[PDB]
Formats: C-alpha cells, structure tokens, sequence
C-alpha cells in the first residue's frame, strides 16, 4: 500500500464513518441477494430484509474496516482476532471476501459516486484485498 | 441459464437508460487503472501511462463503447448469449489469450460503474440480475477454452 | 475439446498404473490440509483436527477413493465427460454450493500426487495431458452453475 | 502469513533444492511452457526449444531468487523488491501466471523429493510460493 493509497482510503472513509450501520447493512443485503450461497455462513441469522441481526452485524463489519483505516500502517495487528474467527472457526472460503468487497464498493459508488474516482477505486480495492488476506491467514 | 420475467424486466429496463459511450469508456478505463496488468493487451492504443492519459485516450474511449455495445447484444437476446459471443470467444481465447479471470474483473467493474451511474435505482435485485448477466456473458466469452 | 492420439495414450497409459485407493486418499487429505477451509464441507467425516488425524481418518480415505474412481470414468471415455459428470454436477453445484475454484485446486493437488507417484515417468508432456483432463473434468463438474 | 512451523518446513525442503537450482529451474519452466502454452508469450525473445541455453540460465536465476527469499523468509518483500518492479511494472505479468509457475515447481519437487514433500510440507511451500507471488505482483 502506497502513501497515496492510504490517503485515498482515508479520504472516502470520512464519508463512510458517519454511516457504518447503514452502509454495512446494505453491503450484507446486496451480498446475500447477489450471491445467495453466502447465506450459508449465517444459518443462525434472521436474513429477511431489515432484520436487526443484519443491521447489528453490518455495523460491526464496517466498524472493523474503519479501525483498519485508522491503523492502516499495521492492519494485520488491528484485525488479528478476526483472522482466527474467519479462517479457523468459520472456515470462510476465501472467494467470499471478494464478493463482500464488491458489494461494499457498489454501496460506496451508489452513495458517493464523484468521490469513487478510478484512482480511489484502485486504492480501495487494494485495501479490501489486504483485509481479505489478513482474515484468511 | 434460465431468466425470470423479473430479471428480464430489470435488465431491459436499466439498459434503456445506460449511457453506452460514457459507461463503456469508464469501465475500460477502470480495468486498465485498477488492474494494470491488463494494459499489456492494449499497447496498440498508445499512451496508457497514467490515469489521466488512459481516461483521455480516444482509442480507450472508443473501445469501451464497443465493449458495452456488445453487452447490449446480450440484453436484446438473453437466451442466445452463447451464439452471439461465439466469434468474440475465438478472438479472446484462441487469438488474444486473455485469461478468463479478467472477464470476471471487467464484469465486476461494470457493475460498479452502473451503481455509480444509477445510484439508489440500482437496487439489490437489479444488481443481482446484472451480476448474473455479466457472469453469463463471461461464461460465453470463455467457451472456446473448452 | 479435442483429444490428440498422444494425449489419449498418455492418459490411459498412466491411469492403468494409478493406485486409485492410495492416490485418492492422498489427494483428498492434501486438499483438506493445504486448503483448510475445504474442511467445512466434510464435518460429517469426524476428526479432521490435524494432518495426522486427517491422513488417518477412514472416511477421508474412503472418500478419496471414490473421487479418483470417478476421474477414471473420465479416462474411460474422454469424449463423453460432460454427460458422465452431469449428476455429480447437480450434487456439487445445486446441493453443496462448492465454489468451482475448489475444483481447480483439487485438480492441481492430484497432479502433484501423480507426480509424486510416478517420479520421472510423469514427463512434461504427461503433465500437460493430465492437467488438460483435470481442467475438463472441473469444467464438466461446474456445468450446472451455467 | 508464514508461521514458525511454515518457515521450518520451507527451509527444510529447500536444503534439498539448493545445489540443483539450474536443473530444477529449467525443468519448472519447461513444464510451465508445455502445460500452460500461453505463458510463452512473456518470452518472445527466448529460444524456447527444450534444453535451450536461455531456459537453463533463466531457470537457474528463478530458483536462486527463491533460495534468497527462503534465506530471508522474514522479509520477502525487501529481498525481492526490484523483482516486483520488473514483473508488475515493466513486464505486466498477469497474476494468474504466478500460480501456474508455482504449480510446476511443486511438481518438480514431488518428482525428485516425494518423501520430503509430505502434506504439511506441501501446505507450507504453497504459502511461501503464494507470498512470493504477492510480492512480485504488488507493483
Ligand atoms: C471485509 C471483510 C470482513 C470483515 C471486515 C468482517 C468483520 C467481521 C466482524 C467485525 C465480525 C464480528 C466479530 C465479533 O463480533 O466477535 C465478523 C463475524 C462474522 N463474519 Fe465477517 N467480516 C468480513 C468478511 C466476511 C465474509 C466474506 C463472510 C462470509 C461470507 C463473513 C462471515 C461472518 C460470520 C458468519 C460472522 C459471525 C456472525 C455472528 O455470529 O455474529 N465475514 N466479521
Ligand atoms: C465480458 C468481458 C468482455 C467483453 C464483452 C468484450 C468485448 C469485446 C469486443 C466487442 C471487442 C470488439 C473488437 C473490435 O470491435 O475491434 C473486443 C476486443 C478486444 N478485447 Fe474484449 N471484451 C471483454 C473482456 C476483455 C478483457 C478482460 C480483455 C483484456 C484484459 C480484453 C481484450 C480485448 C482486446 C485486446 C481486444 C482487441 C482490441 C483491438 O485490437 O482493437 N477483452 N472485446
Ligand atoms: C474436482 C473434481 C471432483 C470430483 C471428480 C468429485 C467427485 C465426487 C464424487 C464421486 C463424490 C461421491 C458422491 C457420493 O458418493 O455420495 C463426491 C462427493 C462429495 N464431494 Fe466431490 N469431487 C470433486 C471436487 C470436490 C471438491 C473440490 C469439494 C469441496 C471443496 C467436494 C466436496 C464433496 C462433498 C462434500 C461430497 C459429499 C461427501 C459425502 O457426504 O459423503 N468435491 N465428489
Ligand atoms: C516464483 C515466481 C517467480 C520468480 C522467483 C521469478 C524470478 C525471476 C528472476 C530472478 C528474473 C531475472 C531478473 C533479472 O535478471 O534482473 C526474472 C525475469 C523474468 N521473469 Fe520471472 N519470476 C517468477 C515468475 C514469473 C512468471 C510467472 C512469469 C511469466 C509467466 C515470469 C516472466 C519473466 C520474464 C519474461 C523475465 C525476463 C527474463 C529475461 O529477459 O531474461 N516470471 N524472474
């Protein structure tokens, strides 16, 4: 991750930070609807539209991303506990991290399209790939 | 693949509002900028040396319009996608040797460009239908590898 | 896909020397060990808690033999692989939802297992033919997704 | 992220690889070029016939870079930093190709050292090759 990349990710996340539950909930709803097999990891959830578990969980996902943004120089260190959960406990297939990242970028483009320039898009993709790599370790 | 009447409606309805030239130019530009190894296939286009040069490159803009236009040929005949893209499959597979993973990447980028262009009208159900469309076109484009 | 005279001879010739039970167990165990997220599909098999436990697990070894046996049904008639695997495609796609990238990973592991079993008899040309076979089987297995 | 056991497994099997850099590298490339013919498009300047001198010289350099990454397994990005610029910026190697080369390398190791390439060693070597691939594609 370059320094321009870090500033680019910090940049859009000032637009994201205010809306963690809203954007996190929409990111998950798009994933479950666009890629239905992803629902098999949440058999304990109510997955109907607007359910409280999705909103609760969506807020935590984006809050973890914000923490990775606020500590972008050592993201592996900020998200250490989540790796054991996703790789060891949940055995999330690594392909699913690309699907969620795609849904997150769709949410960003919908709400802040002028801010999601090609260069910002490039940097956010690198950020999301790095997070996915850490959660699959 | 089987198309529900609602999926047909979501696809044809959004297509009529797509700015083919602008959206196509932007999707190809983002491929070259976000996934820079793809620039290797496009040296005939000249200056791809910066994001500015790519987005202002006339051949990139013209090519992107052609790419999105072909996506429209799938919209027009959703049950015939395999045959519509058979000649393009020979080109990309036999002649250009584009790895099919890159077809997926272009599709994902196009979805993000459509979300930017349509904002909240790009519902989760719309995205699911269009993701299905780009997945089916990419499958048809890879046919000649098998 | 077309099969050359040499490719058919390389595939059928090697197949007659494969220890289906031993190679099959080894390939399935390596999948679970090298790519541990795949263990999520096999909780019914019991103790997968370490490489030792996995290699010695009877259901893993039994299942590996069945998996390699079906590969042999591809070897037997290489021009009918699509139909041969159509019911297994329903199982893996419609029922199990295994992502097809995992079919590629099992195929690559099998090539390494075959290399280990045959040493220098596994020539570059033989590797090329067997990689083609595992790619064609994986394609046939994913058919019900498209 | 390479664990402590991972690094032990990688250095262990790399003790049998050292001293055969030219032979194993040449064989890894020949396997890639015949198994995956499109990979030849990165080498238009090469004589790519079997046993050619360019392949043997290039194969030796590839395995030598792996051995140097193994000897500095705690900082692979720093050891291979100028190679990243060559592959990602100058050559524009599609990232799918590093998996093809890594596959061919494991095939060579299995052919020559099958007893050393246990499932655990295979797992660790796969992580190492994927880390090298990540570095060489990181532009
Ligand atoms: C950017 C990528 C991701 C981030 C930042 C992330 C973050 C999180 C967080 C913060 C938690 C809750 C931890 C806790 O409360 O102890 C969690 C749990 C979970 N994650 Fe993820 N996650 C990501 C990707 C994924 C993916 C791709 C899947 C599967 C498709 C997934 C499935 C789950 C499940 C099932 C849980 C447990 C939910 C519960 O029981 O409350 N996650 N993740
Ligand atoms: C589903 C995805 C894609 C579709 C529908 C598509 C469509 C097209 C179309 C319609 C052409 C027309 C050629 C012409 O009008 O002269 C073309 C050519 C071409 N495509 Fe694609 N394409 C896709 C993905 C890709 C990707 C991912 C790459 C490379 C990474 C690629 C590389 C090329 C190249 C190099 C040409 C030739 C351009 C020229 O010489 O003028 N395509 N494609
Ligand atoms: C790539 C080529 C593959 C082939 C040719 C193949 C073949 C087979 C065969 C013959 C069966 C026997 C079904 C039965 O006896 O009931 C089976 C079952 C199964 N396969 Fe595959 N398989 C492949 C890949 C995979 C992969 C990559 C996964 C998971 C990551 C997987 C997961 C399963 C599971 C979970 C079962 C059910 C086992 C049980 O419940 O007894 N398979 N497959
Ligand atoms: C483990 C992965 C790889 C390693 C360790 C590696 C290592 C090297 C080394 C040491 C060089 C020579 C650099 C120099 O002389 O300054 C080189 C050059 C090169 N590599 Fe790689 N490489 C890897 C993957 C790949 C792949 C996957 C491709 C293409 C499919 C590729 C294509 C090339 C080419 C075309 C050159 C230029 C060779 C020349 O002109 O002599 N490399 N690589």
């Amino acid at each position: 991750l370059s320094a321009a990349d870090k500033n680019n990710v910090k940049g859009i996340f000032t637009k994201i930070a205010g809306h963690a539950e809203e954007y996190g909930a929409e990111t998950l709803e798009r994933m479950f609807i666009t890629y239905p097999p992803t629902k098999t990891y949440f058999p304990h959830f109510d997955l109907s539209h607007g359910s409280a578990q999705i909103k609760g969980h969506g807020k935590k996902v984006v809050a973890a991303l914000i923490e990775a943004a606020n500590h972008i120089d050592d993201i592996a260190g900020t998200l250490s506990k989540l790796s054991d959960l996703h790789a060891h406990k949940l055995r999330v297939d690594p392909v699913n991290f690309k699907l969620l990242g795609q849904c997150f970028l769709v949410v960003v483009a919908i709400h802040h399209p002028a801010a999601l320039t090609p260069e910002v898009h490039a940097s956010l993709d690198k950020f999301l790939c790095a997070v996915g790599t850490v959660l699959t370790a | 693949v089987h198309w529900s009447a609602e999926e047909k409606q979501l696809i044809t309805g959004l297509w009529g509002k797509v700015n083919v030239a602008d959206c196509g130019a932007e999707a190809l530009a983002r491929l070259l900028i976000v996934y820079p190894w793809t620039q290797r296939f496009f040296a005939s286009f000249g200056n791809l040396s910066s994001p500015t040069a790519i987005l202002g490159n006339p051949m990139v803009r013209a090519h992107g319009k052609k790419v999105l236009t072909s996506f429209g040929d799938a919209v027009k005949n959703l049950d015939n996608i395999k045959n519509t893209f058979s000649q393009l499959s020979e080109l990309h597979c036999d002649k250009l040797h584009v790895d099919p993973e890159n077809f997926r990447l272009l599709g994902d980028i196009l979805i993000i460009v459509l979300a930017a262009h349509f904002s909240k009208d790009f519902t989760p159900e719309c995205q699911a239908a269009w993701q299905k469309l780009v997945r089916v076109v990419a499958h048809a484009l890879a046919r000649k590898y098998h």
